[PDB]
């Protein structure tokens, strides 16, 4: 079984879920209406999870508060409206989907096929020391990874790092930022170890944003697997990843061409509004972000 | 037929769930067969006592006007208007739907700020029965569920004991010091509490001593931790962390 | 043999495996050996349940 | 249990058969992935 | 002359066919067969009641 | 000062920002890059 | 056998694992810049993992 797309949960819960809780409080819809707008607003705020259980808890709490307003309270017929809802369940907590929007240099979004569902955790990086420690200095601009690293992430990190160092020298010799400076890099935890390498293709683009210093093109989630010479490889579990990207408002995405098969299994409503970019060699990606 | 009949008269008063109706009936039939001198007769007599003792529908009535909660809250705690305002909103959203509704909640702040005192103040505000229950540093999950009743020395879990003592079907439980709960490898109670604190699974809570489900659905659990972050993520995430 | 008889009319309805039938037969023989009031009679009567 | 232990009771399955009243139900074991596989007699091995 | 006991051991990757040969010997000699798993056991009483 | 490791990364980060801030502000001074310094954060803050 | 071109510094190796046998690969790589000092005299310390 897969997760469920955010919009799809409305068509499920409005029929097979909402009436159940309506039978739990003993009311009929004639006296206890709950518009579609209240539910889409709900799922938009308090529960961004591929499963519907969390929305079921929210609507439960709201309903039981309505029951409390009936059985002892004033109204004989609570009438929920989307503007009213914040009364019942208090003020919205989360709002700012996609925290950064301009994405200032050296932080990039990345999909991750987590242990339950999928989430577009960002990966972040920054300088950690002044660069010109010695004009004649010949010391490697050492990286320092952080974020509950698995050892596999250590080999992936060095692989991606060396690939950055080769791409710069082949591309823009005048820059020397990488070989002449230290860099802190932080991958937030959540990915299960077996899928760990799939984040790696994101990593190199993070550093490159710091390198040229331009921000990455906006809201461009991606995933893949890097080969240490710019060839890319298939990653697994794509459907959870793509639905999470749909949840985040993503409007482009980049995958290895070898996964052109599984992506077509997806329901057609899932595929509307996206503009995918299958690729094999890494150089392609470099021209679809910066220029 | 004396113990059986006082269980019977209370059965005439308290409405046991029909599954509990049956279970107490077969155990009642078992009571007369046994010798008073038999060893199992003691554990099963005390078991039926423990089973019949539990309120089953006894309902301390609540006030449901917000106003009386306003007053009674201001009488015994000066200031600290924020928490009063929030708790008023919680009971307002509880009454908004109709009947009472569960939700878990947590309070946290410096020790001695008055937490438990306002807790009890709500118990007498709402008119529900009170019972504090510290759980700091425990790891013996059996205390929350008793023992099998086939184990030597088994007695029902703490929850059943509080129901026997508070005598209402809908008291105001107050878990204390969640932050220091013994959350170990030796059987983590904190995983075990999830069945308690789930708004839905309390309705069929069961404990190793008396297998039959209990119905806690009306109970109002509360939790107090000196700092809210140490509590494990799955548990902290359900209840709100008021400060 | 009250419990034995209610469970035996039961036995007559549900079609028990003949092996389990004879095994409960010897076990019921032991239940006849076992005392009417013993706590082990309670454990084995609730076993019969 | 062995049924000779104090407080002994049959495994969960005996109770499901006791409750469901059919010989051929649809048992639903839940959350198999996190079963405790220890030295104290591994139920996960016992499930085989 | 007479029949004799002896101990023997088989060992190898799981699923090589071990238990199956056991039974094949049991119907070879014509002795009665009886499996007895002891994996993960700790009950000395099982060896001695 | 009975540091938690998280404070160690925060501290070196802030240190590097100091090193940049002087040369960005008053380049003629070089006090930071040219001298050792002990720094002490009293314990008491909760780690988070 | 995942690699086929076997890029330098990876070699096949048989292993008599606890069950059966498996053709686990062994791999190695640099962990620091090599020319740290043209005059440098530091043991090229290994790190097994
Ligand atoms: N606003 C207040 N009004 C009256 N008494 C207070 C107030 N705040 C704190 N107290 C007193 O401080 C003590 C703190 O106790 P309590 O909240 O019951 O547990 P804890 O000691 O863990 O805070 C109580 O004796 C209480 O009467
Ligand atoms: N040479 C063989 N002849 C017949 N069956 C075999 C042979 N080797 C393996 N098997 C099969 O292997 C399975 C398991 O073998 P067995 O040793 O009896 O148990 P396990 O191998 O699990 O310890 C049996 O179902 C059996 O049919």
């Amino acid at each position: 079984v897969s997760g469920y797309v955010a919009q799809e949960k409305l068509a499920i819960a409005e029929r097979y879920l909402v009436p159940q809780a309506r039978a739990l409080c003993g009311l009929d819809e004639s006296k206890a209406k709950l518009s579609s707008d209240v539910l889409t607003l709900l799922i938009k705020q308090y529960c961004r999870e591929s499963g519907v259980r969390n929305l079921q808890k929210q609507v439960e709490k709201v309903l039981r508060k309505s029951a409390y307003k009936i059985v002892s309270g004033e109204a004989e017929s609570v009438e929920v409206t989307p503007e009213n809802l914040q009364d019942f369940v208090g003020k919205p907590v989360f709002t700012v989907e996609r925290m950064y929007d301009v994405t200032p240099p050296g932080v990039v979004m990345g999909l991750a096929w987590t242990a339950m569902g999928g989430s577009t955790l960002f990966v972040e990086t920054s300088l950690r020391r002044p660069q010109d420690k010695d004009a004649k200095g010949d010391k490697d601009g050492s990286l320092e990874v952080t974020g509950q690293l698995g050892e596999v992430m250590k080999e992936s990190a060095r692989i991606a790092y060396t690939f950055a160092r080769a791409f710069l020298m082949q591309h823009a010799p005048a820059n020397d930022y990488l070989v002449t400076s230290h860099i802190h890099l932080h991958v937030p935890e959540g990915a299960t170890p077996k899928d760990g390498p799939s984040a790696g293709c994101t990593i190199v683009t993070a550093l490159l944003s710091l390198a040229m210093g331009r921000p990455v093109r906006q809201n461009l989630a991606m995933t893949g697997e890097v080969s240490l010479t710019g060839k890319i490889l298939p990653v697994g579990g794509i459907k959870e990843k793509t639905i999470a990207a749909k949840r985040a408002g993503v409007t482009c995405i980049v995958l290895p061409a070898e996964n052109k098969k599984d992506f077509y299994d997806l329901a057609a409503f899932i595929t509307e509004g996206l503009e995918v970019h299958f690729v094999e060699h890494y150089r392609e990606i470099f021209d679809i972000a910066f220029p | 037929d004396a113990i059986e009949e006082k269980f019977r008269e209370r059965l005439k008063e308290l409405v046991v769930p029909k599954h509990v109706m049956d279970v107490v009936d077969e155990e009642l039939s078992k009571l007369g067969l046994l010798d008073n001198h038999s060893s199992e007769f003691n554990v099963t007599r005390n078991y039926l006592d423990w089973l019949t003792s539990i309120p089953w529908g006894k309902y301390s009535n609540e006030n449901l006007d917000l106003a009386r909660a306003q007053a009674v809250l201001e009488e015994d705690h000066y200031g600290m208007e924020d928490v009063k305002k929030r708790i008023l909103e919680f009971i307002a959203v509880s009454q908004l739907r109709g009947s009472t509704q569960g939700k878990i909640l947590c309070f946290y702040g410096p020790p001695g700020v008055g937490k438990t005192s306002i807790a009890r103040s709500i118990a007498r505000a709402l008119n529900r029965e009170y019972f504090r229950f510290s759980v700091g540093g425990m790891t013996d999950v059996a205390e929350i569920k008793g023992h099998r009743r086939t184990y030597v020395g088994a007695m029902p879990g703490k929850i059943i004991q509080c129901l026997k003592k508070t005598k209402t079907e809908n008291p105001l439980i107050l878990i204390d010091e969640v932050d220091k709960i013994g959350r170990g490898y030796q059987g983590d109670p904190s995983s075990a509490l999830l069945e308690l604190l789930d708004p839905e699974q309390n309705a069929n809570f069961l404990d190793h001593y008396l297998d039959v489900p209990v119905d806690l659905s009306k109970v109002l659990f509360i939790c107090t931790a000196n700092v809210t972050d140490t509590i494990p993520e799955p548990l902290r995430d359900r209840m709100e962390m008021i400060n």
